[PDB]
């Protein structure tokens, strides 16, 4: 999702944002995550033909 | 399978800059994937026109932001028309977009 | 005894044509640089035409640029140089800008030579590889030759028409001395009328003319009514000056 | 150790979690982690102008001082108020000590 | 079909041989472009403010220190010296 | 560095079709781009050495100059107050808020990207 | 206390080589940076429409 | 993903720092004057006085002075009162 | 040739767009009588070079006066615009910037008894506008050292660590001022460049070419 990756950004990694998480200011909505799920189910590309 | 490249070279170039955009994407893999682009911004950096699209909402003008958007990202269409250019020559005819009133 | 050899050195190791034997390792720069200086000598540019043929086709834009316009500075035409020149555009036509590739089609239109190839890359790059508002900063006394060097060779490229008529407006063509803007009125007026095409823009090249009509002669302004009447048509409205208030 | 990364790490820890709000009790006295830090400042503040006038003590104050006399000093170039006077007292005071 | 030739110097994937050097824009590379197309034509209001106010300073250095040399000489020519005795 | 579209179709094209679903995710990890893995540190490189010798050479020389400047207990002071809004303000600024409230000045980073909605560009 | 320079003219010289360093600094280096990534994002997102409707109407593919 | 192709780079200066840096120390140096608590003499009494006789009191401040305006040295005795 | 590789969303990069386009927003462009399309984009390409280019001066203005205004808040370091020339210098040159644009407005030709009162209320904004920078960055730096130096002196003649509140109720104020400084050096450099848009878009104000023939309806 944009928080999880914003998480492995170098903005993140820096001293003064270290303990924060990105998901803390906006949460991904269910739609993005379930999103993330199924794209992730699908990296996979014999998933890919075989689900199409 | 005839014009796939261009369409799957579309697809994926916006993909990896939509899903980079912003977080971390380099400025020189933009300006590697679009160079076009990014020659034409610079042609607005270089000609005092870096607030262009703030002068155009300014004056309240929306067709010619869009305008001023879509002609930025013309050349994207470039390799389909030259394509079809080079078809419609090998076949005897013209090209009915690079006519007047065809 | 100082004059003497002031007096036998003066033509002896500076002279006119011992300066291109230096000149010839970087020939697109001096080429034009000392066009700019008035250097047009024919007799060395025929020295200049050959000494960059073998590496025209590894050339910057700019180095193309420099060597175009210093050619047409120089009224030469080596046409197995143009080739090449040709090819160099043909290859790099999405790394040209439209202040290169104006020059470079204003001494093409000089030297009336012409490809299909050229042609289409030439408007492709002008209209989807450069900046859509470049032709508003290129001054009507070049896209009045590239409107002609169109015209010339019948070579119909109505997005290349549409971009290049947006550079036709009462600024830029009120930067021009009234004999320069009767001749792009006039050049550009006839290259719209041929290709039958009337965009918007227009109207500034016309009325560019009918603000002002004691410059032409009648039959002028009656190619200049001839177009105001078929853009009339084309645009599907009644032409009227605007004044002041 | 790295001359980059250790004291690297260190400052993280010190920074981050090494909390002395909590590791040094202190929620039973004061209020919230906002008064905290509004009087470590201040804190800070008061430890700073006690080390700096401690770490060179025996000196006669460019600041006006108001009349008054740091320790058993009271009439020594300490508490004078013309600087010349201070000073050639300082010149013969630093001969005995 | 179309063949990578149509999207030469237009259209690039991303890259996956190594990340490329970023594009200088023309203003990075010569100071020439940017003091001939942006400074001069721009910027000349700033630059002529800037050297306003340096010789309007300068004007005024100039009156200061004429004003320290006229002191100074009524001083040498009254017998008196000019200045507080250095302080030590 | 030929575009990685043309080097899928290219080694789609030429696989048999026994050996295709398996020969997949090579097509896939061979066109995936390139994500640099973390090299070596090799720490404080010659700007930064250069950057932090200068300002522990300036903060030398204003510590010298401050301390002769008859005022100078004064000064050495005032760099403690000015320390201590510096401590203040690295402990009481959240930063996460800050580092998402510039990212919301930038229409860039504000809201995502909009174009090629997936249905245009499909290739039956 | 410190209240005239001892040069007035070093001083707005300090100042002019300043603000021209960083108005050189802003035109060349930060505004093609800012302009890059502002104008990609407003580009596609003023473009996105007309972009979208150009494209379905140029693919063969339904 | 991009995020270990940054950390590569280290810290690096502003692109035109030492034209900044050029131009304050040009102006800080290329003054036209004498350093502000020196003065300009002839050669002869350069190679004439001594390098304590060529101080001034003023220009020398105590580093940590116990009485504000201690110096450190004493300069030239040869008053001209 | 090799330039640096820049992040794309950084703070940095959002912070200046940010700054840049509030700037750019104080001189907004003027909504022209005819639509906006491909016939009225030169006079719109046009108004946009005859504009004065006060979006990047002001924020040039902003982040120099800035950094310079913060500098005086850092220890060890004093500002650079509590010097006299300096910040005079920078409205005395913004002063001369929006004259030099007003009178290459006209003819660089310099403009009864109301007017000369009008022009010495136009000359002054010279003086005001570098010295209200100079005395704001002064003033604060000044009650500073004052008020520290009354605060030194109570540990000085008392004990160190030894009767505290009387010491902590000026350690506590001391401590404020330093706020109100931080508080005033970045609103003196809003001031500054909100001040430099006023006085340069004053003049700032060309004539629309516009479309000087038509073809209606
Ligand atoms: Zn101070």
């Amino acid at each position: 999702t944009f928080a999880q990756r914003l998480n492995s950004s170098p903005a993140f990694s820096s001293f003064l944002l270290k303990r924060e998480k990105a998901e803390s200011e906006v949460p991904p909505s269910e739609l993005e995550l379930e999103a993330a799920q199924k794209a992730a189910e699908l990296e996979d590309p014999e998933v890919a033909l075989r689900t199409l | 399978e005839e014009e796939e490249l261009w369409l799957l070279t579309l697809t994926q170039q916006f993909k990896h800059i939509q899903k980079h955009f912003g977080i971390d994407l380099p400025h020189s893999v933009v300006a590697h994937m679009d160079p076009l682009l990014i020659k034409k911004i610079d042609w607005e950096t270089t000609n005092a026109l870096e607030d262009f699209d703030i002068t155009l909402d300014d004056m309240g003008a929306e067709d010619a932001k869009e305008q001023w958007g879509a002609e930025n990202l013309s050349h994207h269409f470039l390799p389909l028309i030259r394509y079809r250019r080079d078809l419609a020559r090998k076949n005897g005819d013209r090209y009915g977009p690079d006519l007047v009133n065809g | 005894p100082s004059q003497n050899l002031v007096s036998t050195f003066a033509n002896k190791v500076i002279v006119e044509e011992n300066l291109v034997n230096v000149a010839e390792i970087d020939v697109p720069f001096w080429s034009y640089w000392l066009s700019s200086a008035g250097f047009t000598s024919k007799d060395a540019f025929v020295k200049f035409a050959e000494a960059v043929k073998p590496k025209v086709a590894a050339l910057s834009t700019s180095d193309i640029t420099n060597l175009t316009v210093a050619f047409k500075r120089a009224n030469y035409y080596d046409k197995d140089l143009f080739t090449g020149i040709e090819a160099n555009v043909s290859a790099n036509f999405t790394k040209f800008e439209t202040e290169q590739l104006l020059q470079i089609v204003a001494t093409f239109d000089a030297f009336n030579h012409s490809s299909v190839a050229f042609l289409d890359d030439v408007a492709d790059s002008i209209t989807y590889c450069n900046h859509y508002l470049a032709p508003v900063r290129a001054g009507a006394d070049e896209l009045a030759t590239l409107l002609t060097y169109y015209a010339k060779n019948g070579h119909e490229r109505a997005d290349l028409l549409a971009t290049v008529a947006r550079g036709f407006s009462e600024v830029s063509l009120g930067k021009l001395s009234a004999a320069q803007r009767k001749d792009t009125v006039l050049s550009a007026l006839k290259a719209f009328q041929t290709f039958g095409f009337y965009p918007e823009s227009i109207e500034a090249v016309i009325g560019a003319a009918l603000v002002s009509p004691a410059e032409y002669s009648a039959e002028e302004l009656k190619e200049v009514e001839a177009v105001k009447v078929a853009a009339e048509n084309a645009l599907g409205g009644e032409f009227v000056l605007i004044q002041e208030g | 150790m790295a001359v980059t990364s250790f004291l690297g790490k260190a400052f993280e820890k010190y920074f981050y979690d090494f909390s002395a709000y909590e590791q040094f009790g202190l929620n039973r006295f004061l209020s919230s982690k906002g008064q905290y830090v509004a009087l470590r400042h201040v804190g800070f503040v008061m430890v700073g102008v006690n080390v700096l006038l401690a770490a060179n003590f025996p000196f006669n104050p460019p600041f006006p001082t108001i009349g008054m006399c740091p320790a058993g000093w009271e009439g020594t170039w300490v508490c004078q108020a013309d600087k010349a006077k201070a000073l050639e007292m300082y010149k013969e005071w630093k001969k005995s000590n | 079909v179309l063949g990578e030739v149509y999207l030469k110097d237009i259209l690039r994937t991303p890259p996956t041989g190594a990340i490329p050097a970023n594009v200088p824009h023309p203003f990075q590379t010569s100071f020439y472009t940017y003091a001939t197309k942006k400074l001069i034509p721009r910027h000349w209001y700033l630059l002529g403010g800037f050297t306003f106010t340096i010789t309007l300073y300068g004007i005024l250095d100039g009156l200061r220190d004429s004003g320290k040399k006229k002191a100074y000489d009524e001083a040498i020519h009254a017998g008196k010296t000019p200045y507080t005795a250095g302080g030590h | 560095e030929g575009n990685s579209v043309a080097g899928i179709i290219k080694s789609v094209n030429e696989t048999s079709g026994a050996n295709l679903l398996s020969s997949l995710k090579t097509i896939k990890a061979q066109a995936a781009p390139i994500y640099p893995a973390a090299a070596s540190s090799t720490g404080y490189s010659t700007q930064a050495k250069i950057a932090l010798f200068g300002a522990l050479s300036w903060i030398l020389y204003r510590a010298d100059g401050q301390s002769k400047a008859h005022e100078w207990i004064v000064d050495l002071n005032l760099n403690v107050l000015q320390a201590a809004w510096l401590i203040s303000f690295s402990s009481l600024i959240p930063f996460r808020a800050v580092y998402f409230a510039f990212r919301g000045m930038a229409p860039a980073t504000a809201s995502t990207l909009n174009g090629l909605k997936t249905f245009s560009s499909i290739s039956l | 206390m410190k209240l005239l320079p001892e040069s007035l003219q070093q001083e707005a010289a300090t100042a002019a080589v300043v603000a021209s360093w960083v108005l050189w600094h802003l035109d060349t280096q930060l505004l093609p940076t800012i302009m890059r990534e502002h104008k990609l994002h407003a580009c596609w997102a003023a473009a996105a429409k007309r972009y979208n409707e150009k494209l379905f109407k140029l693919n063969p593919s339904y | 993903s991009y995020s270990a192709y940054f950390a590569k780079a280290g810290f690096q200066f502003p692109a035109g720092l030492s034209a900044l840096v050029a131009g304050i120390v040009a102006l800080n140096v290329c003054t036209g004057r004498p350093t502000k608590g020196t003065k300009e003499i002839s050669n002869a009494e350069y190679n004439a006085t001594p390098i304590g006789y060529l101080q001034s009191p003023d220009q020398h401040p105590t580093a940590f002075p116990k009485v504000p305006g201690m110096k450190d040295v004493h300069g030239s005795p040869h008053h001209h009162h | 040739s090799s330039v640096r590789d820049v992040k794309t969303g950084s703070l940095p990069t959002n912070f200046l767009t940010g700054v840049y386009r509030f700037w750019r927003s104080q001189n907004p462009a003027e909504k022209p009588h005819d639509p906006v399309n491909d016939r009225l984009l030169p006079a719109v390409v046009d108004a946009s070079d005859k504009r004065a280019s006060i979006g990047t001066w002001a924020t040039t203005f902003f982040c120099t006066i800035i950094s310079c205004n913060l500098l005086g808040l850092m220890p060890f370091n004093e500002a650079p615009t509590s010097g006299l020339g300096f910040a005079t210098g920078l409205g005395v040159s913004v002063w001369a910037t929006a004259t030099i644009l007003g009178l290459s407005k006209t003819g660089f030709k310099f403009p009864f008894i109301f007017v000369p009162l009008e022009t010495i209320s136009y000359t002054f904004r010279a003086v005001s506008l570098g010295v209200r920078l100079w005395v704001n960055m002064l003033a604060g730096h000044t009650l500073l050292h004052i008020l520290t130096g009354m605060a030194l002196a109570l540990p000085f003649s008392l004990g160190f660590f030894s009767m505290v509140p009387a010491t902590f109720g000026v350690c506590c104020l001391l401590s404020a001022l330093v706020g109100l400084e931080y508080l005033v050096a970045v609103l003196q450099s809003g001031v500054f460049s909100i001040l430099s848009t006023v006085y340069v878009g004053e003049f700032n104000h060309d004539k629309f070419i516009g479309p000087a023939a038509k073809i209606v309806k």
